[PDB]
């Protein structure tokens, strides 16, 4: 009964890896913005 | 020596650096440290870094230490070892920073990276501001920014003020001085200049371009009004149209309606407006009403 | 000064209240709110444990 | 003797050293030590190091000891045994450091390593700051920094102020003095110089370069305004354009609108602005309004 | 007699010694010993060492004893039996050390080893500091430091101030006086000198080198500002550029904007700045603003 | 720490307004207006810290930092 395989309520991965940031542009500014949405 | 005063070079820009620090050596005019817990917290952090561990439960009431924020400008083409000026501003309930000293302060950029280290003695005027000071050569540059200068054959001169006429004048001056297709105009603010490939050649080209003389064409008529400081400034292009003006406690030097003549140059405008006998605060309302009516042939900007 | 803590079966010593003795007590200068400042006529405040 | 005043040599830089210490010998003007536990804690640490163990439960109320922070500058090419000046600043609720003595203080770098040891007598002016002092030759250098000077055939002169014209002028002067390809320009701030391999040869080259004379080309027009100290400074490149100015309680010496003539040099600008009869605090607002309008042909920087 | 005033010899350096002691013989101006337990603890230690055991439970209220810290300098090539001066500074709540005597005090080094023993009578000025004093020949040297002097054929002269020109001048003077390859320059601060192997020969070489005369080349322009003491010092290399200066309550001797002429030497700079009629505290702000603008062609250092 | 009483006197929360010019390019400088927002008494000798200037689309178009000039 308790050994029957079941699908959990929250399926899939429960964590996400951070994506490394974009390469900064060689313009002489410290402020670098990611691709805006 | 006018092009260097009218434009800026693309990629040659300044950045802003910020940081937190402690200022010591005050004559009992520092933080109260009872309403500013971060002062004592960061002093304990510094002492722990230096090897002294003050027990967590202890009352520390200082008088010669103030928590301050340090601001600096990262110059173009900054190199490590170079020194820059910094501004030191108190953050909470401090009374003065007259003879203080700024301890080791890392100056972070927008990307939260250390670009300079600040440490020095504050100079405070002493009617004068007591909670703000400046340290000349107070910060040493520690990081360098990559740049694209010297790469490619195109560099953009960016005008401080947008003007198609001024852009065309700068383009024509560069073409008159350094060949046919040396400079082209992209918009009212940007002039594209062709330069030889390399670093030294582009420096030579920019050195010749920067000190060039360009005759400034007449700008747009503009009247700047500052109500917070109570000032009015009119440039040389302001003209007037004939119309009648009335305002409280102002009369002909007689009737309350005073004629204002049609004026072509700035001297005529000044004479016509001084004939009104108006205080500058009254002149602000008069000018706004005349702009609404249409006598003032200028752009009225309130700053 | 001892304080009892719940669970602990022994009082915990916090501190000793020390008494100051003067050799001329009348010469103290009364500040007002039940406080006395030492004076050249009542110098040398001697901080001692109470009872000795 | 101008190149040494306009540039700095790459790798020849100064570092900052910080440390904690105790100042003794005060005339009852030290820490209260009831609101500054670290003073008594570090005094007990010093006594324990010297062989005296004060029991942990004991009331120590000192009057001749102050906890201080010591700041110093690590010079270029510093060698052990050399002496440097230090600055001593009180940290909490101390009243004066007039006749104090600084005990053995290790001066740490950014990497938290001891580079100098500080000990000496403080000199305090005595309107004068009482919680800050200076000790000349107060710290002895203990560690030395490795450097790359003498390696390679390239050394960079870094300009204090970025300028393509000044960089080109320095490059041309070096090329005019010491051969064709002796110096090249990399950007508005850096000039690369070719030197012979070795240590003595590079010292000779730098000695010849440093005292060279370079005629300074005209910089950008700039008006510096310090509102905290109430000062205005205008360089020789500032010009004016004709326009009308009005401000509170200022009038023609008459009407509130006063004409300002077109000015080419600095003397004309000074005469035109003095004709206004403006207090420097009023002159600040006037200059900002004129920069907004466009009469002021200069870069207005508030410091 | 200039080389000895411009450089220091490698290995010929001074160290710092510290120690703890008791000062007796005061006229009721010693420690209270109720707020300074270490005074009575160390007095009991001394008595126990001398053969007197005071019972642990006993109230000791002294008036003629003060706990003091003793500082001294270990000279180069110090030998046991030699005497040095010491500084004696009170540590807690003592009133004066006017006629005190310092008992046997071991002076420890950084390595916590005894290098001298201090004992003598204090001299106190008596506006004068009362808690600090000096004892001439107050400490006898007990330990000697090994050194490498006399070994090898190389000795380094270390300049007090870094300068490529001065290093080259010293090298050229030594080469002009004592052969072709007698001295070489390693960096802006160090000059390497070849000496014969041995002790007496190197002493002779250093004796000839030390009193040599070297013409000092002009240094970098520098303006030193001390806000804590209210002083300004300008060296002979400071020049000025023409520009306008305005500051509160300062006017033409007229308008608030005063012209400052281009100045080449120091006398011209002094005349131009004295024409402003500025108090030194006002001169500090004026100089900082002019450095920001660019008129001041000097390095502004706040000390 | 979250539970702590902070009573400051030298800090004021301000709103910064600016104009984005035609054909604006990165690296160019513009003037800004700084206005107090609540119960502050004066901003005579203050300094504006790093302030991102957003547009209508809530995107950063400029960064503001400098010394304020107040008539007084």
């Amino acid at each position: 009964c308790a050994w029957i395989p079941a699908k959990p309520l929250v399926q899939g991965a429960t964590t996400a890896q951070p994506i490394p940031g974009p390469v900064p542009v060689a313009n002489g500014s410290i402020f670098q913005s990611a691709q805006p949405i | 020596e006018r092009i260097r005063d009218l434009t800026s070079v693309q990629g040659v820009r300044e950045n802003s650096l910020i940081g937190y620090g402690l200022v010591v050596g005050l004559d009992g005019t520092g933080d109260q440290t009872t309403q500013t817990p971060f002062t004592t917290q960061t002093l304990n952090n510094m002492l722990s870094q230096l090897g002294i561990t003050v027990p967590t439960g202890t009352n520390m009431q200082l008088k010669n230490v103030a928590a301050v924020m340090v601001t600096a400008s990262y110059p173009p083409f900054a190199r490590q070892g170079q020194t820059i000026d910094v501004v030191v501003s108190s953050m909470g309930n401090a009374k003065s920073l007259r003879g203080g000293t700024l301890l080791m302060t890392p100056l972070k950029g927008v990307d939260s990276q250390v670009y300079a280290l600040a440490q020095g003695n504050i100079l405070v005027g002493g009617v004068n501001q007591l909670n703000g000071g400046r340290i000349t050569n107070g910060a040493i540059i520690e990081r360098e920014l990559p740049t694209q200068f010297g790469a490619g054959n195109t560099i953009n001169l960016q005008l401080n003020d947008e003007d198609f006429t001024m852009a065309q004048q700068i383009t024509d001056a560069i073409n008159r001085a350094r060949g046919y297709g040396s400079a082209t105009a992209l918009d009212a603010r940007t002039v594209q200049v062709r330069v030889p490939s390399g670093n030294s050649s582009q420096v030579r080209f920019l050195a010749d371009i920067q000190n060039m003389e360009v005759n400034v064409t007449p700008q747009d008529a503009k009247v700047v009004i500052n109500s917070r400081t109570g000032s009015v400034v009119m440039n040389r292009e302001v003209t007037l149209d004939s119309c009648a003006v009335a305002q409280g406690n102002l009369s002909v030097t007689g009737g309350s309606l005073q004629s204002v003549r049609s004026s072509a140059n700035l001297n005529s405008v000044v004479r016509a407006l001084n004939a009104l006998g108006a205080t500058p605060m009254d002149l602000m309302s008069i000018l706004q009403s005349m702009q609404s009516a249409g006598c003032l042939r200028a752009k009225l900007e309130i700053i | 000064v001892s304080v009892t803590q719940q669970g602990q079966a022994a009082p915990v010593q916090v501190g000793q209240l020390n008494l100051t003795t003067f050799m001329n007590d009348t010469g103290l200068e009364s500040i007002g709110e039940n406080l006395y400042i030492e004076t050249q006529s009542s110098g040398a405040p001697n901080e001692s444990t109470p009872g000795l």
